[PDB]
C-alpha cells in the first residue's frame, strides 16, 4: 500500500556531516505528518525528529536540537534530515515514518502509521 | 523511557500479556500508549494504537489497556509466526514527545 | 510637536509622534458623504493592520525580509537622513508587493498557531 | 481563486481563503442609509469577536467544548465533505447557544488574568 | 440583569456586566448624522483604548501608578462602597492626565518591545 | 467567629487515592481564597496548595503538583483536596487555612488569616 | 526554609526576640513576612502579618521588624502562657507562594 | 575622541554595598547603548551588565541578577553601578564601555567600542 | 567561557594565529565574534568586531576568520610593540549575551 523508501551515506568521521533521505509514495504525501525514528545497533526504539504536513514546524529531543535539521518538499514527496558533527553515540538505523502529529483538523494520531526500510549511519 | 520485562513466552496457544510502566506524566495522564512489533532484521509494524485500537490488517488475537501509569499488550493463542521484539510507545506531551521503552523479546 | 510637525523630520524622529497623527485621523448630503468616506477609509486600514496581524500596534515587526530591490540604502542613511515623505515616494511601486506577502505571512502563521495549540 | 470562490469546496480547503472574503466586506438618502448599515453591521460583527477574544484573528481557538447535541459528525466528515454553507445550515439553531457560551468563558479568562496579574 | 442594571451596584459587582452595556453601544438627515455620531464616537473610544494597548480587553491594567492625589481611598472603600458613577464624578477633573499618561506609558512599551525584538 | 473544621480518612497504603473536605462557617465563603498547608508528626509547617475566591486558579508545591488536586464549592461551603500516590514522606497534619492570595480588587493578604484543627493522613 | 534559632526563652518579664532569616528573594524582596503561634497540639494563631502588623485580637506585647533579609518577632513582657512554637513565613514570588521556617521553642 | 572615566570607592566588606560611576564625553550619550565589564586582579575579561540607549532595558549576567542595578541619565551624561552584598568574588577592575547593544534602527553592535580606565572593586 | 591558547610567539616579522574555540551555540550560530587587544595595566582595545571587520585606526596587520565553531585572529608582520593579552568575545544570544575566553600572551 504505502512504500517509504530511506537513501543515505556509509561511513562519516565524527564532526563530519551526513544527510538522509525519504522517498514515499502510495499516499497523499502532503496529508501526514512525517518523523524521524533510531535504533542503535543493539539497543531499541527512540524518536528522533518530527515534522508537520505543511512543513512549518518542526520539533527534535534535546540530544539533536543543535545538530540535526528536519525537511520536507511536498512537491517531490521527500523527507530530508540533515545532520552535523554526529558523535559516536549517533550510529544507529534510522527510519522514516508516516504519522506521529495531525494538524487540528485531522483526527489525532500519536502513533507512527508507517514505516520505511531504514538508513544505517555508522560514526 | 519505559519499563518493559525483558522477556516473556508461553506455549503456542497460551495467552501472555507484555506490560509497559511508565509515569503520571506520560502514560498516565495521556490515552497514547501505541505498541510495534519489530521482526529481528525488519521495520517495526504497528499493532495497537491510542490505548484499545487495532489497526487494519492486524488479527483479533492482539489487544491491551491501560490502568494507572501502567499499559499492557496482551497476546491471546500465541502462534509460531509471534516471535518479535516488541515495543510500547507513549505521548508524553509538547517536551517530549515520545517515549519508547525497552524491547522484549517474545 | 503637534500634528504633522515631525513630516519634515528624519525617520527615526518622526516615528516617536505616531500618536498625535493616529488621534487626527477620527478627531448636508456632502458633509455626510465626506465623513462616511473617511470613517470606511479608517476602517479599511484597520483591517488590513488585523489581516498582517498588527491590529493593536502602531510600530509592529513581521516576518517578511526586506528583498534589497526595493531599496539598497543601509538603516543609517533611511532612519537618519530621510523624511517619511521621501521614502514613500521612494518605494511607492513596491507598496502592494509587500502588503501581498505581509497578508501571507501572517496565514501561515495562523495555521501554524493552530497546529501548535492541537498538541496535547 | 477570487471572492467566494471556495463557497462550494470544503471546510478545510475553503478555511484558507479567509482574507478574500475579509477584504471584500469594505470594499442619495438609500445609498447612505446602505453605506452606514453596512458599516454598522461589519463594527458589530467586529465587537463580537473582540468580546470572545479574538479581535485580532481570522482563525480563533477557544476554551468552549463541543457538546455533541451541536452535531455529531466526526472530523472527517466536517472538513472533508462538508461546504460552509451546509454547516451554516446544519447548525443555525445553535448558533446563539453557542455565542452566549464563548462569551462566558472570556468574562472569565478576563477575570483570571487580572487575577494572576495581582500575584507579586 | 439587563441593560444599565448594575448602575447602582458597587464598582466590583457593576464590573461584571461590563459586555452587556458593550453590546448596547452599537445595537431622513437628522438619523443619519445621529448614526454617523454614534459610530465616530465608538471609533474614537476603540483608538483610545488602541493607543493605551488594551485594543481587545473590556478589563486592561496598565503600567501607570495611581498618584494618590488623584483618589486617596483605599480598594475597599471604592470597590465595595462606590457606584461607577460616584466614580466618574469624583475624579472627572484627572481623566485626561491619566489618558494622557497611559499614552506615554504604551509608547516607551512599544520602542521597548522592538528593541528587544532586535536581540539575535 | 470562624469556625473551619476539616474532615478526612484514617490510614492509606503507597499508591492509594484518599481525599480531605473542610467545612467553613462564620464569614463569606466565596469572598476569600482558601489553602492547604501540612506539618507532618516531628516537623514544622510547609504550604501545600492554594486555590483562589472564585476557584477558577490553583497553585502547588512542585512535590504534589502531579499528585493533589484543590477544588471548591462555593453554593456548598466545601474546600476539598484529592490526593493520589500518597508516598510515605506525605504523612502530615494536614490544615486548611482562610487567606494566602487576594483577587485584585481587594487588600493584599499573603498570610494566613483563619486555621482549621488538622485531619491527620497517615501512609 | 527559612532559618529560625532552635530556642529562644528568657525570664518572666523580659523581652526576647525570635530572628527568622532569608534570601533576597523572599523576606528581602518582598515586604510579607508573617508570623504564627503554635501551641503542642493546636493549630497554629496568626500573630504578625505584612511586616510590621498585628491581627485584632492579638496584644501590645507582639511586634516585629525587617532590616534586609532578616526579620524578626519581638516578645516583650514574657507570660507562662506564651509557651509555644513560633514561625515565620515569607510570600517568594509565583513559583513558590510560601516559604516557611523551622519551628523556635520558646 | 571618546573619554569614557569611572569613579568608586576603594575597600568594602561582604555584606556591604557599593556604587561606580562613569562619565563620558566626546559623543552624544544618548545614541550608544553601554555595559560594565570586569577583570579580576589575576584573570581575563567577564561581562556583567548591559543597559540600552534609552534605559528602560537592563540585562545582567545571572551571577548579579539579584545584586547589582545599571542605570544611566542621559542628561548628566552618566552610567551608574549599584552592587550589592559583593561577595570575595566580586573583587575586580569594572570598565564602563560604549556598545554591546543596538536599537532596531541602528546597525548591529555586539561589540565593546570604547573602554573606559577602570575602577578598581575590593572586596 | 571561550578557550584560547594560553601563549602563541614568533619571530619578528613573522605571521602568527590565536585561535578561539567555542561551540554551536556562540561561535557557530552567530557571526559576532570581536577581538580586543590589552596592554598589561590598560583598558582593552578593539581590534576585530563582527567576523572580518576592523575599527577604523587599526593597521592591515591585524585580520581574523571564522570556520565552524573556531575563530581565529591573524597577526601578521609581528612588532615590538605588540605585547598584549588578547581576548576573543561571543555573542551568545538573549540569556548569555557576552561569552569572554581565557587571554592568551602573545
Ligand atoms: C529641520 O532641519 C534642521 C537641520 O537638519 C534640523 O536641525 C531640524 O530639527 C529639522 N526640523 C525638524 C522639525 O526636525
Ligand atoms: C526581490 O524581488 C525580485 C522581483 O522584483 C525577485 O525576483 C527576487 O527573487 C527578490 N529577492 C529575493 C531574495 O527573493
Ligand atoms: C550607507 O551607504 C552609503 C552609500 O554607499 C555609505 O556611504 C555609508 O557609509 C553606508 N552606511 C553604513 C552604516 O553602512
Ligand atoms: C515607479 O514607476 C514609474 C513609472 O510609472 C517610474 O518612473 C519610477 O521611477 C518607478 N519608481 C521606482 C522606485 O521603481
Ligand atoms: C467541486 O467538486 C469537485 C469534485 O469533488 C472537486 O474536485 C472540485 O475541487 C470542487 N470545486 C472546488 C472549487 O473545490
Ligand atoms: C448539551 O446541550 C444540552 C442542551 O441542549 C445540555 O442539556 C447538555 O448537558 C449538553 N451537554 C453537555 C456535555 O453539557
Ligand atoms: C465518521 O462517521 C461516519 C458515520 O458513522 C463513519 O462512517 C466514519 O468512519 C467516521 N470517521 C471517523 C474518522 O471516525
Ligand atoms: C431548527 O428548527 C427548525 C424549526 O423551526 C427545525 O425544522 C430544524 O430541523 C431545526 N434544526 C436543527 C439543526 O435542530
Ligand atoms: C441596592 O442597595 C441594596 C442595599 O445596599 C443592595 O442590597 C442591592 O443589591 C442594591 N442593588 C443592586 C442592583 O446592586
Ligand atoms: C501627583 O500629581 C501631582 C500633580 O497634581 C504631582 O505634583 C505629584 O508629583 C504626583 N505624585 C507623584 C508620586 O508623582
Ligand atoms: C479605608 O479608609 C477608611 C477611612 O479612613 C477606613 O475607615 C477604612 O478602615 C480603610 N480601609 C482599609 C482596608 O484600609
Ligand atoms: C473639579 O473642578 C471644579 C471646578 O471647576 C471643582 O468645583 C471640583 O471640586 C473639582 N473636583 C475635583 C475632584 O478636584
Amino acid at each position: 500500500e504505502v512504500q517509504l523508501v530511506e537513501t543515505g551515506g556509509g561511513l562519516v568521521q565524527p564532526g563530519g556531516s551526513l544527510k538522509l533521505s525519504c522517498r514515499a509514495s502510495g499516499y497523499t504525501f502532503s496529508s501526514f505528518a512525517m518523523s524521524w525514528v533510531r535504533q542503535a545497533p543493539g539497543k531499541g526504539l527512540e524518536w528522533v525528529s518530527l515534522i508537520n504536513d505543511r512543513g512549518g514546524l518542526t520539533f527534535y529531543v534535546d540530544s539533536v536540537k543543535g545538530r540535526f535539521t528536519i525537511s520536507r518538499d511536498n512537491s517531490k514527496n521527500t523527507l530530508s534530515l540533515q545532520m552535523h558533527s554526529l558523535r559516536d553515540g549517533d550510529t544507529a538505523v534510522y527510519y522514516c515514518a508516516t504519522g506521529g502529529m495531525s494538524s487540528a483538523l485531522q483526527s489525532s494520531k500519536y502513533y507512527f502509521d508507517f514505516w520505511g526500510q531504514g538508513a544505517l549511519v555508522t560514526v | 523511557a519505559l519499563t518493559q520485562p525483558p522477556s516473556v513466552s508461553g506455549s503456542p496457544g497460551q495467552s501472555v500479556t507484555i506490560s509497559c510502566t511508565g509515569t503520571s506524566s506520560d502514560i498516565g495522564s495521556y490515552n497514547y500508549v501505541s505498541w510495534y512489533q519489530q521482526h529481528p532484521g525488519k521495520a517495526p509494524k504497528l499493532m495497537i494504537y491510542d490505548v484499545t485500537q487495532r489497526p487494519s490488517g492486524v488479527s483479533d488475537r492482539f489487544s491491551g489497556s491501560k490502568s494507572g501509569n501502567t499499559a499492557s499488550l496482551t497476546i491471546s493463542g500465541l502462534q509460531a509466526d509471534d516471535e518479535a521484539d516488541y515495543y510500547c510507545s507513549a505521548y508524553a506531551g509538547r517536551q517530549t514527545f515520545y517515549i519508547f521503552g525497552g524491547g522484549t523479546r517474545l | 510637536d503637534g500634528f504633522l510637525g515631525a513630516a519634515g523630520s528624519t525617520m527615526g524622529a518622526a516615528s516617536m509622534t505616531l500618536t498625535v497623527q493616529a488621534r487626527n485621523l477620527l478627531s448636508g448630503i456632502k458633509q455626510l458623504q465626506a465623513r462616511v468616506l473617511a470613517v470606511e477609509h479608517y476602517l479599511r486600514d484597520q483591517q488590513l493592520l488585523g489581516i498582517w496581524g498588527c491590529s493593536g500596534k502602531l510600530i509592529c515587526c513581521t516576518n517578511v525580509p526586506w528583498n534589497s530591490s526595493w531599496s539598497n540604502r543601509n538603516l543609517s542613511e533611511i532612519w537618519d537622513n530621510m523624511t517619511w515623505l521621501q521614502w514613500d515616494k521612494e518605494i511607492s511601486n513596491y507598496t502592494q508587493i509587500i502588503y501581498g506577502l505581509l497578508e501571507e505571512s501572517q496565514n501561515q502563521q495562523e495555521k501554524n498557531e493552530q497546529d501548535l495549540l492541537a498538541l496535547d
